[PDB]
């Protein structure tokens, strides 16, 4: 009911799908990756309880229902849940016909040809979008950053890579992964309230713990002398109403859950921590790349959003890089959105139609199509 | 700032790379305004 | 407890360090060059696990300890895990005095002095071997050819180059180096069995991949028709049991993994492929050394052990190289423990102890001495 | 198995019915491999009937929940955990294991407990994993006679290692160093 | 069975291994006995 | 063959020479096999 189009800046942030129009200011819809069970289905008069609306409703009303990823980790392994979960989506939150409007997807590195592959014909033929395309949240935060060169250290929803560049020059030899994760911290703070004498096991428990960490979990520059502090720092003993009610007690552990990040060790990745990951990936890159990259030090994720962590960076790093350059870290409070900003200006690239997976292409070149010289 | 003028008369291919010159670090930004001229 | 002596022809092989007696018909010892460090090194009742005696028994009682290779990029890092590497070769699996037996060491081209320096003095303090000497492991298979003229590609272990000869006449302007080494084609196949969804990041996954190449990966003479095939090639899918025991898939990767060693683009090295290295260190031969280089074109390496190595060889040459002259490529079975068997002869070269690296000669002239005027 | 023994007509709340009640488990309670045809036969099963003297006097008669009390460790639905079996928390921590420590896992499944005193106990491990487990690997449940003092024998043993007094929690060594030392680098 | 004697004579460290493979999965065992002469 | 003979007689700066011309390849051969003699 109006001109051409807008295109549909659609993110599946691992941890809560995002999305708004072409060129919004902000993705309307985000809400979590969760699927609902309720476990003992109580018979009552009449219903009025889907079995997997998630949403943002079914946290709420959480507890009976389990919680469930399509995407567990990073990547899906059940999609009828998930596309009626886009359908909730663009019905409910977008309450939109697909076939309206364009839509861009979000496509993280390493995943199988296939993945993308359903995804865009499930959304072709359900959604029957005028068409769409789909591009890395790791590469449409790049182009949020607009920093052309350096790499960003990409821990935002629940999952972590180094993405080294230059004028948009980015080097997949130069680019890994970390399985890392939210959940991940989420395993080991739970594991870590529970051996302290609690019983930390549950869905809605596990909600709990997120938010306590989102809201009191931090890093401390140092790790000793912050854990001697520890001893005896009465500062750090803040106890937080446990959302049942009872003030549950924090101490050290709103530091010392993340920086496993750069210690594996505890949560038992042989794996080596963010930073030095991102100093190996420097290594690898060529020689005098890695200055920008000391000032494109660009750190990516609302996950990542604990205090001190650009200047833990720097400081390892000089522990690393060598004094002769200069680090500079990159972190905007606007990381965990920021993907979808690239998204929706990317998207949202009039200039940009051509790239755009349409019916009839795909439709004559099936599903391959999108996969060769295209995405 | 002529970034606005500078960046509707730049080439494009170096739309990007005078953005990230001329002081439009969101040539992410020059375009999504363009746009929202155009969007 | 016998007569005169027989020699110690012990090789640092870049991934497996062999060795046996002078002129014997195997080196008796092999196993990989890795240190082991438990990760999380439980406490039990008593001991019983040392921390880096890697050697053959780790890899199988693998996963706790790490994988270190002192010589890690056929240049050595670390030499206290590797003397005791050696104190384990010769004591466990050689299980001899090396005081009792001169030894002939293996040492690659392009290394700095230094490194045969300690390697040397070392061996002399610890090992007080009668004395010792040392040979490139390249000229070693080389005398192994004997065929004292052509150039051998050098592909072996853990290294890649070309050794252009004639008559045992080799040019080191005309000798190149290559990086590439089986862990190169293993960090690229587990980077693309990630990427077809799997998760391939652990050490022991890292020995079953180079596993799952020596005994399946092969390479196809013709790059894209053979990629075409792959489109619906229903020959290529065997799957393997993944040594966990569930089946692990394989598709046309059981060939394209190492022809990158021909097209480093994949791999991302500028450098140019094996064959046009060896082809134009074969043109800043002289004229007429080329058509020997053509029938000596003597391949080397268990690496190389790929099906159709040789004739891609002969086909990819012939494109380079005029129709007018003939082809004949070179690639004995045993050319792995073709660098140990001419070692062996070597070094048995009884008649060619005065080359020998003594207690005396080295201590007056300090280490130094090995360096100039011999080696 | 209270709640159970309760709802089909019986007041169990009481503690000496409760040590009643877990006695009751202890000497008649097993586990059926199958659940759904056994539960089948218990529709007509007229051999797992068997009554027992309530021991205050009066025979209390027992039907399937001979069985089907403990097979809920592997279905806590009915128990109401949201947690999954033992069957499948092994597997899955299999899963996190390495390779090919799977093997030996299936051959060191090494039960414990005089709890899991039931029968077909392991049989029901090697066919769940097997239903779970690829068949390429073989599955070996272990489970000795002497499960619950298992661990005070192990106790003995590693106690009485008198080449391991030095891991031993002193006078001095506490009181110089406090409560806090026997958790540092000591248990 | 030699245990006896093998697992008084191996290393300690690994009397643990060798109980273990030369018959005395009750290292455990083999302790414990050792113990009944020195317990 | 008289390899054996002849790689026993020629010269011995030539025994790499006419072991690669009369025959043995392997004068790597001629001489651990000399060797296996004097080895």
């Amino acid at each position: 009911d109006d001109e051409e189009t807008t295109a549909l800046v659609c993110d599946n942030g691992s941890g809560l799908v995002k999305a708004g129009f072409a060129g919004d200011d902000a993705p309307r819809a985000v809400f979590p990756s969760i699927v609902g069970r309720p476990r003992h289905q109580g018979v009552m008069v009449g219903m009025g309880q889907k079995d997997s609306y998630v949403g943002d409703e079914a946290q709420s009303k959480r507890g009976i229902l389990t919680l469930k990823y399509p995407i567990e980790h990073g990547i899906i392994t059940n999609w009828d849940d998930m596309e009626k979960i886009w359908h909730h989506t663009f019905y409910n939150e977008l309450r939109v016909a697909p076939e309206e409007h364009p839509t861009l997807l979000t496509e993280a590195p390493l995943n199988p040809k296939a993945n993308r592959e359903k995804m865009t014909q499930i959304m072709f033929e359900t959604f029957n979008v005028p068409a769409m395309y789909v591009a890395i949240q790791a590469v449409l935060s790049l182009y949020a950053s607009g920093r052309t060169t350096g790499i960003v250290l990409d821990s935002g929803d629940g999952v972590t890579h180094n993405v080294p560049i230059y004028e948009g020059y980015a080097l997949p030899h130069a680019i890994m992964r970390l399985d890392l994760a939210g959940r991940d911290l989420t395993d080991y703070l739970m594991k870590i309230l529970t051996e302290r004498g609690y019983s930390f096991v549950t869905t809605a428990e596990r909600e709990i713990v997120r938010d306590i960490k989102e809201k009191l979990c931090y890093v401390a520059l140092d790790f000793e002398n912050e854990m001697a502090t520890a001893a005896s720092s009465s500062s750090l003993e803040k106890s937080y109403e446990l959302p049942d009610g009872q003030v549950i007690t924090i101490g050290n552990e709103r530091f010392r859950c993340p920086e496993t990040l750069f210690q594996p060790s505890f949560i038992g990745m042989e794996s080596a921590g963010i930073h030095e990951t991102t100093y190996n990936s420097i290594m690898k890159c060529d020689i005098d790349i890695r200055k920008d990259l000391y000032a494109n030090n660009v750190l990516s994720g609302g996950t990542t959003m604990y205090p001190g962590i650009a200047d833990r960076m720097q400081k390892e790093i000089t522990a690393l890089a060598p004094s002769t350059m200069k680090i500079k870290i990159i972190a905007p409070p606007e990381r965990k959105y920021s993907v979808w900003i690239g998204g929706s200006i990317l998207a949202s690239l009039s200039t940009f139609q051509q790239m755009w997976i349409s019916k009839q292409e795909y439709d004559e070149a099936g599903p391959s199509i999108v996969h060769r010289k295209c995405f | 700032e002529d970034v606005w003028e500078i960046l509707r008369q730049a080439p494009p291919s170096e739309y990007e790379r005078i953005a990230f010159q001329y002081g439009v670090t969101d040539l992410r930004g020059m375009l999504k305004r363009l746009k929202g001229m155009r969007r």
